């Protein structure tokens, strides 16, 4: 399962 | 900062309404909550990134969009059963980090506009016994019979708003405890020196900004249209 | 932009026994950027119905891809893979030795 | 999971208090807020490193070792420190992009009333003759005004008032009714 | 043995022609199990190994919602990085991202990975301590400061050492019947007539899994490095792998060389002659 949170560069 | 407009919102059942939430903190994540009186926050919807969003714990009846980074509009549809609540927007630089909250928006929904009433306002003059015993003078202001409970009470001395010596009830009271959309009342008190109150050229004013119907809202009943309006009472000092 | 040139291997999935169903594979790897045209040819003729794997990449960030087709080797017929890419002066051709 | 403790805490000034925030899981960051009802919560601090200690004036936040708990300490409590204190955080193991919120600890700091002067006054409307209200004022922190036992009579709860020039604070509740026989003298029996 | 779960994401700007191409794949060891392609019609995360189909419809809904968020995040990343380097809206550019975890024989946490590349060169990477970053240049230092202030690494660490490992274990036990299986290479040697005088000996290994393997040449004594070549291990197309190794030799001396094949699909390694 992949990360549940995302965050920009 | 994060803005929410407007601060107050009133609607009849069935009428979709969109609440606004804007931020220029350069944040990617935005969040909506609602709060009922004496309860905690409930996540409705959130967005971790522009062009994405996902349901919170209470998404039914609600709809959002995230076309732009700066904005996260929330729509309350007629599918939501209990829409009346305090709605809070928040943003964070990335999702799942510290959130900063907007000021909040109060939404009240009534199943009929005939329940709507502006406040009546009365100023009660300091007791001569208070003045003798303490050499202080408390004016009390009483706003009564308003619905919805969307008001801002403030005090004005000689044309200028004052904050020191003021105390206003945190919560309105119910005048009619039984029915859903009952009329409310609110008290406040301004306390000054006896000498100040006993100057007959000092003017005191209690002011209640009421948020009601719009000017162009359909008003089918006879009495005056309870539009958004300021109702005030006043007293001069007495010697 | 940094650009890496594609490495090419043409080969069969199984040992190529003539008249027996096998697969013709063409493995391109070590290239950047990912944009790439890869043609399986038979006697200089491009096979229709080509099929590749999901774009992925190695630790050095260079991309790799497995293009393939279901074929059957016949003793006189030639098999090859053909590649165009921004790092190439022109299309490059690598013929299938059935011994490599 | 996230629980705050205790739900309520009463503290007369100068004392020190410590409220808590705990989780059955592990936080990857934890926030403390103040929230005034009807307004947006206000961010006090974020903690992230297990064992760490942060100070903000009289406030001291500590983070447990395994990042499962956190505490807020107020040294030398003041009546402005009264309010609801709310804990929030990201749950690491949860693999999500949202924060969880507590139900909030509500702190009441009692004001040190120097010379209590408890009395009930009657006030008359500046406009008409007959309308009046009752004002209970100048009582100390140990006094609570109860709600009205009666649906004929309206009673507000306490509001602390501060004349900040005279360095002076005082409590008061207001009562009124649509009876005119209704008397101030006894309005606050309850 | 040891096992890894890894995800790979590739975002490419196709300026003017739509908005970037997004491709995601997941691997357990050397076996791919999911994909997402923003160009495909389904707009879903899709299975690519059969044992992942043991996962229910909520797995799939979640993975699809998460991978779409990844998709937009690296779309935004492409616009951002074009600023940090002052580039143009004609230029096509690439953001690459890879993350995952390794576990040992005891199936417990070994190591975790999370790193980015821009146009095929390192941008930023989480170090093995899972606490600090490695920024290639100054632009990435900008990301580094933002990721440090918002404490990205600490939440990453909870996934890599935790959730990531939990998934891997579940995947390994669910797909045990293929993932935990050993395939021994199927060896054979080959002879060619390169400049008359000279012969090429090519030692083959086929249909093995995993792709890890060592092919050593040798004489009556030890290894023969000179005049050898070694192919890149290539995929067979069926989840198994292939690799060959050649030497050029003097005619008449051929049968004196031995190939040596190492793999965990064999108890003892195998030796080959011509």
């Amino acid at each position: 399962g992949i990360l549940g949170f995302v965050f920009t560069l | 900062g994060i803005t929410q407009s407007p601060k107050y919102l009133f609607r009849k059942e069935g009428q979709n309404v969109t609440l606004s939430c804007e931020q220029n903190l350069n944040h990617d994540a935005m969040y909506w909550y609602r709060q009922d009186p004496g309860q905690g926050l409930r996540l409705i919807y959130y967005s971790q990134i522009v062009n994405d969003f996902q349901k919170g714990d209470i998404a039914e009846g609600y709809s959002v969009s995230r076309e732009k980074k700066e904005s996260f509009p929330l729509t309350v549809t007629s599918a939501q059963a209990n829409p009346t609540a305090f709605y809070l927007c928040a943003s964070s630089i990335r999702s799942s980090y510290e959130q900063y909250f907007g000021p909040g928006t109060r939404l009240t929904v009534t199943e009929d506009l005939k329940n709507v009433f502006p406040p009546e306002v009365a100023v009660f003059e300091p007791s001569e016994a208070e003045i003798s015993h303490t050499q202080k003078a408390t004016l009390v202001c009483l706003a009564t019979g308003f619905y919805p409970d969307h008001v801002e009470l403030s005090w004005w001395v000689n044309g200028k708003e004052v904050h020191s010596g003021v105390c206003t009830d945190p919560q309105p009271l119910k005048e009619q405890p039984a029915l859903n959309d009952s009329r409310y009342s609110l008290s406040s008190r301004l306390r000054v020196s006896a000498t100040f109150w006993q100057n007959p050229r000092n003017h005191f004013r209690c002011q209640v900004q009421f948020y009601g119907l719009s000017e162009n809202d359909e008003w089918t009943q006879d009495r005056a249209k309870p539009v958004t309006q300021i109702v005030s009472a006043e007293a001069w000092g007495r010697a | 932009m940094i650009q890496r040139t594609p490495k090419i291997q043409v080969y069969s999935r199984h040992p190529a026994e003539n008249g027996k169903s096998n697969f013709l594979n063409c493995y391109v790897s070590g290239f950047h950027p990912s944009d790439i045209e890869v043609d399986l040819l038979k006697n200089g003729e491009r096979i229709e119905k080509v099929e590749h794997s999901d774009l992925s990449f190695s630790k050095d960030w260079s991309f790799y891809l497995l293009y393939y087709t279901e074929f059957t080797p016949t003793e006189k017929d030639e098999y090859a893979c053909r590649v165009n890419h921004v790092t190439l002066s022109q299309p490059k051709i690598v013929k299938w030795d059935r011994d490599m | 999971l996230l629980e705050q403790s205790p739900q309520f805490l009463s503290i007369q000034e100068g004392e020190n208090l410590t409220v808590y925030c705990n989780s059955s899981s592990v936080f990857s960051s934890l926030q403390w807020y103040r929230q005034e009802p009807g307004e947006g919560p206000v961010l006090l601090v974020t903690v992230v490193t297990g064992g760490e200690v942060k100070k903000l004036k009289r406030l001291t936040f500590q983070f447990g070792d395994a990042r499962k708990d956190s505490s807020l300490h107020i040294t030398a409590a003041q009546p402005g420190d009264t309010g609801l204190y709310l804990c929030a955080g990201a749950i690491g193991p949860s693999n999500t992009g949202k924060l969880i919120f507590g139900k909030g600890t509500k702190l009441s700091v009692k004001p040190n009333i120097q010379n209590p002067d408890p009395a009930v006054y009657q006030l008359r409307d500046s406009k008409s003759s007959d309308k009046s209200v009752c004002l209970f004022t100048d009582f100390d922190s140990q006094t609570n005004v109860s709600q009205s036992k009666d649906s004929d009579v309206y009673i507000t709860d306490k509001c602390v008032l501060d004349m900040r020039s005279m360095d002076f604070k005082s409590n008061s509740a207001v009562a009124w009714s649509n009876k005119s026989d209704f008397a101030c003298a006894n309005a606050f029996n309850n | 043995g040891s096992h890894s779960m890894r995800y790979f994401f590739t975002s490419v700007s196709r300026p003017g022609r739509g908005e970037p191409r997004f491709i995601a794949v997941g691997y357990v060891d050397d076996t791919q199990f999911v994909r997402f392609d923003s160009d495909a019609a389904s707009q879903r995360m899709e299975p690519r190994a059969p044992w992942i189909e043991q996962e229910g419809p909520e797995y799939w809904d979640g993975e699809t919602r998460k991978v779409k968020a990844h998709s937009q995040t690296h779309r935004v990343d492409l616009g951002t990085l074009r600023g940090y380097y002052n580039q143009s809206e004609a230029g096509s550019h690439t953001v690459q991202r890879m993350y995952g975890c390794d576990v040992g024989s005891d199936w417990r946490f070994l190591r975790g990975y999370h790193q980015y590349a821009y146009d095929g060169k390192d941008y930023i990477a989480l170090k093995e301590d899972l606490r600090s970053w490695t920024a290639a240049d100054m632009a990435a230092q900008t990301t580094k400061h933002k990721w440090e202030a918002a404490h990205v690494a600490e939440q990453l660490r909870a996934y890599l050492e935790g959730t990531c490992v939990e998934w891997l274990r579940r995947y390994l036990e669910n797909g045990k019947e293929t993932l935990q299986r050993t395939d021994a290479p199927k060896t054979h040697m080959t002879h060619h007539a390169v400049s008359d005088h000279e012969a090429t000996l090519r030692c083959w290994a086929l249909s093995f899994y995993p792709a890890e393997i060592t092919l050593t040449w040798q004489r009556d004594g030890e290894d023969q490095t000179q005049d050898t070549e070694l192919v890149e291990t290539r995929p067979a197309g069926d989840g198994t792998f292939q690799k060959w190794a050649a030497v050029v030799v003097p005619s008449g001396q051929e049968q004196r060389y031995t190939c040596h094949v190492q793999h965990e699909g064999l108890p003892k390694p195998l030796t080959l002659r011509w």
